[PDB]
């Protein structure tokens, strides 16, 4: 139950249960398979 | 008998081939892309060069030695002078751009050393003299020269020591940005495509530098038995999805 | 009028509590959000990209040399370099995950530990990584060492290993502070034949070595982190 | 869901853990890739290690003090802390400021709770029964000049009146002027060659001034303000190496010279254990 | 009895929070409303009516005569005035545009500056009025200022000319005190041709210049104006 | 939820949402429209 | 050269109106290809038909 009117009065937000590492670890152009050779 | 390993870039009227790459880096796996209206703000319609921007300008060449700490750069601040994307770039109150930056160093197979080239969003340098001194302007804005790692500490210049980034950061630790190595035995060029990326959705080319790109040697250079002592180093840059928007009479900077 | 009971912790202010508050600001519009490439959501998605170790430890200021882990040609058997896993400690905790781990109390999960060589393409070696679980001591010779979890490493066109430390343990959670019961064993990495150089070459050649946290990794129980304090507060 | 899954023996042409990190990747390698496992599940969802959770629990982000005693013949209150203003910040006291400056750009609206405890360090017959008022000072606003002034009305800015010993807790949305809040900001206000580096004003979050409400007893109150504040809502972008150096100054990455070596030296060899 | 805990704030007095309080006068009977013309429910309607800007600031005591921009007759490229873009200071300051912008923080939008020309009707003059983004300085000749938004005014039948300053803007917010980073510009007027007296008339001719805000118009975060203040409570 | 009987006693108003400058921006008995003469 | 040498030319067509390039710098703003020394033994370079009149003297 909010009992303010603005969004900002509100608790804090909950899991983003978001999680994606591959933008920070994976960021290269052509895709890599683990298991085939790094370079070709 | 496509290879990771050789590859071409087309932009503009400019072409690139590298036999030797080792893949390419796309920050934060996002290709550079214009301003869309959802998120434009200012009501100008922009300008988009297009063709005669975005090419690729060799800047000019460094000299890898033993003795080297490693060499900076700032984006747009390197390119503020080359060709028509200059001209734009002084003369639009606010512009935005993407980059492919190629980084090249070729040797040999008894050649030994390994470079790290990494992008850093906002890289806010800190002043070598401590507490709150400021670093300005004219020293954050090298132009195509880039800031030398190994020059010595000036007045009103950033802090040059590497093992620290330029911001009281470890050097170890730059690998949490886009980056990728030169390692003389494997790799002899590095790529890494740059989408823009700032807390607004234009902004001034000329206050404000959105990426350093920075190389530094990291295992020394090691040439075999009476060879050379050096390598030079080239840097190649592009920008990519450039759009000027603002235009008027043409900014004076400082120096 | 309703009739209450208050109860013992009223007024109190726990700085972990979760609760609303009236705004100062009735009815104030923020700014659009624009897309900014990079959001993070969680501290373990960033722990898994890997970052470099200064594991050549032994110097006496702070210099980039300690980041290379020296190889010397000819030596046979030999060790190369050694030290424990106190992931929050020692060579580790200047380390991106070093640093993180240090915000959390407990820790569980496995390692990646590689290594990328950098000696002139025409060179070649064979070097044995080996991690020792708890309970033993550091290995003393590679025979030791040959026992334990270990990845024979062959130098070549592929430029880098990827060693795992795979989650050995009893108690399913370890302290990040080094503690003993709760320790995790030692990694050391030997000469398996030699290094080699081609001719007209000279010298030493360095090995880079990084650490990042397989997908398999826990941490929690946040805490302060001894890397970081302060006398008086900053000013502008 | 899994953490390991069961693996056995391998003699193959498929090598997972051979990479080449010159590409900038690290490669998802796994126990199972490099030695014979066993299955085992997870149990666990990294939920603490959210960033709401992690920039959401108070920090003290700023001490300020001020006094109640008799404002005669004191010819600049400000001076004499008869009254403190205090320009928002949240990077002050390094332990919040270490936690933040782990991203580039950062957004969220702030709780705050405000603290106030009475001290009287000389000789009181008793302690006496205070309210402090804290008033949210924006840019442009006149500012206090005496402890009394026309400002402390505060018709049009937000302001709060608790007691001494008590707190007081609101809660602002997000005030920023972009998208989100640049704590490091390679840039100026504009090309001017001695302007300020780093330090801008898109990390602005207001300013708050705090004085007693109550007139002067015979004896002297010392009264030491803490604020507190609480991230929620929160949003970060682009990580960053995190701070090794020691902090200098609020809004520079200075660091101090002669500083000491931050990477711990070994009490031996390369070879130690 | 309800088991109840009182969190941190109870008892504070915030003057921005909204909540309900017991009537005093429980009850009373309010006067009926009757109808009156003219209700205004936004800032945001009145701001969009254009009122006279004390262009002319160059007096020492506040004249009639401060609103009055002057014009010379057979003057070549020259220029007529110039003024930054600080709404919140200044020329603007006193207008019901400035006057209102200081109620808030922050402002984005597009402003509405218009001229109306008072001279002879069988006179004729052709003006530019330019706008400069941010980033240049106040233009310093109208080579200059003829590159940035401008617009040629021909004074004709069609006594006023509108120009608008289209929002140019990186940040989408301003700030409305001056601020550096967040400044917006500058404003000048010149001669295009020149402004011509007909026979038997003589002396300076004047504009009359105004100011108002496009529908476009944000104001956010209310705070105190500069412009009020006192030393003693009044009395009856 | 009004916990009190009278009006005067419930909380500030919500908003007006109402919005139009015309009966100030344009009180002309000749409606005028933009782009056509002022003055026919 | 020998196999085991390296070597990166960039070469640059420079169309009509422009003097010839006297530096890299000045080459590098024109039509060029960065060639990077390989397995692959050549390079070719296009000079594209860069023309207002769409006939030239071959004299």
């Amino acid at each position: 139950i909010n009992y303010y009117k603005d969004a900002a009065s509100t608790s804090s937000a909950g899991q983003s249960l978001s999680m994606d590492p591959s933008k920070f670890t994976e960021p290269v152009k052509d895709l890599m398979l683990k298991g085939a050779p790094a370079l070709n | 008998g496509y290879s990771d390993r050789v590859q071409q870039i087309t932009l503009g009227n400019s072409t690139i081939t590298t036999q030797e790459a080792a893949n390419a880096v796309v920050c934060y796996a996002e290709w550079p892309e214009y301003l869309p209206d959802v998120d434009a703000s200012d009501v100008n319609k922009t300008s988009k060069p297009d063709t005669s921007v975005c090419r690729f300008y060799t800047l000019d060449s460094k000299t890898w030695t033993t003795g080297s700490k490693g060499w900076c750069w700032k984006l747009p601040d390197a390119l503020k002078d080359m060709g028509v994307f200059g001209q734009n770039m002084f003369f639009h109150s606010l512009g935005r751009s993407g980059y492919t930056v190629h980084v090249q160093c070729n040797a040999t197979k008894f050649h030994s050393g390994c470079l790290l080239v990494v992008v850093i969003p906002e890289h806010q340098l800190a002043s070598h003299e401590g507490g709150n001194v400021s670093v300005k302007y004219t020293f954050t804005h090298p132009g195509e020269r880039g800031i030398d790692l190994s020059s010595a500490n000036e007045v009103g210049g950033p802090v040059k020591d590497v093992l620290y980034n330029m911001n009281g950061t470890l050097l170890g630790n730059l690998l949490i940005f886009p980056h990728q190595f030169i390692n003389l035995r494997t790799n002899n060029t590095a790529t890494i495509v740059i989408p823009y990326i700032n807390s607004v959705p234009i902004d001034s080319m000329t206050r404000h530098n959105n990426v350093s790109l920075m190389v530094i040697p990291i295992a020394p250079l090691t040439v075999p038995t009476g060879a050379t002592p050096s390598l030079p180093i080239t840097v190649t840059i592009a920008p990519m999805c450039t759009e000027f928007s603002g235009i008027r009479s043409k900014s004076i900077v400082p120096q | 009028g309703l009739p209450t009971t208050t109860l013992p912790g009223s007024g109190q202010f726990l700085t972990t509590d979760d609760r609303q508050s009236p705004s100062a600001l009735p009815n104030y519009e923020p700014t659009p959000r624009i897309h900014i490439p990079g959001k993070v959501h969680n501290l373990l998605e960033i722990i898994q990209v890997d970052t470099l170790i200064p594991m050549n430890n032994t110097h006496t200021k702070d210099e980039v040399n300690s980041y290379l882990i020296p190889l010397n040609a000819n030596r046979q058997n030999e060790q190369v370099f050694g030290t424990n896993l106190f992931i929050g400690d020692g060579v580790f905790k200047t380390t991106l995950l070093g640093e993180i781990v240090q915000y959390y109390t407990h820790w569980s999960g496995s390692l990646r530990f590689s290594l990328m060589y950098t000696g002139p393409a025409l060179s070649s070696a064979k070097l044995i990584l080996a991690y020792t679980p708890p309970g033993a001591r550091g290995p003393q010779d590679r025979r030791e060492a040959m026992l334990g979890t270990h990845v024979v490493w062959d130098i070549g066109l592929q430029s880098t290993i990827v060693m795992t430390i795979p989650w050995t343990s009893g108690v399913q959670f370890r302290y990040t502070d080094p503690d003993t019961y709760t320790s995790a064993g030692f990694l050391s990495c030997w000469y398996q034949t030699s290094l080699i150089l081609p001719p007209e070459t000279t010298g030493q050649v360095y090995l880079l070595s990084f650490i990042s946290a397989c997908p398999d990794f826990k941490l929690r129980l946040m805490k302060d982190t001894q890397t970081i304090s302060q006398t008086v507060a900053l000013t502008e | 869901t899994v953490a390991s899954i069961s693996s056995g023996p391998k003699h193959t042409q498929k090598v997972p853990i051979l990479t080449a990190n010159e590409t900038g990747a690290t490669m998802p390698v796994l126990p199972s890739d490099s030695i014979e496992t066993r299955t085992t599940y997870m149990h666990f969802n990294g939920s603490e290690t959210d960033v709401e959770c992690f920039l959401g629990r108070a920090a003290c982000v700023h001490v300020t003090e001020i006094q109640n005693k008799d404002a005669t013949g004191i010819d600049n209150h400000r001076e004499a802390k008869l009254f403190n203003d205090w320009k928002i910040n949240l990077s002050s006291l390094v332990q919040l400021r270490k936690k933040l400056e782990l991203f580039t750009y950062v957004r969220f609206d702030s709780e705050y709770t405000i603290l106030a405890t009475a001290s009287q360090p000389d000789s009181a017959n008793y302690s006496s029964n205070l309210v402090v008022q804290a008033m949210y000072v924006p840019p442009g606003a006149p500012n206090p000049k005496e402890w009394d002034d026309y400002t402390w009305q505060s018709a049009s800015n937000p302001s709060v009146f608790f007691k001494v010993g008590d707190t007081s807790r609101f809660s602002v949305p997000y005030v920023g002027l972009a998208s989100a809040y640049n704590y490091f900001y390679d840039g100026y206000s504009h090309d001017d060659a001695e302007t300020q580096y780093g330090i801008t004003v898109l990390n602005h979050m207001g300013s708050m001034a705090f004085r007693i409400v109550n007139e002067h007893d015979e004896h002297k109150t010392l009264v030491k303000i803490r604020v507190y504040h609480r991230a929620k809502h929160v949003e970060a972008w682009i990580p960053r190496a995190p701070r090794a150096l020691p902090y200098t100054s609020i809004g520079r990455t200075n660091y101090p010279k002669n500083t000491e070596p931050v990477i711990k030296k070994r009490k031996g060899d390369i070879k130690s254990y």
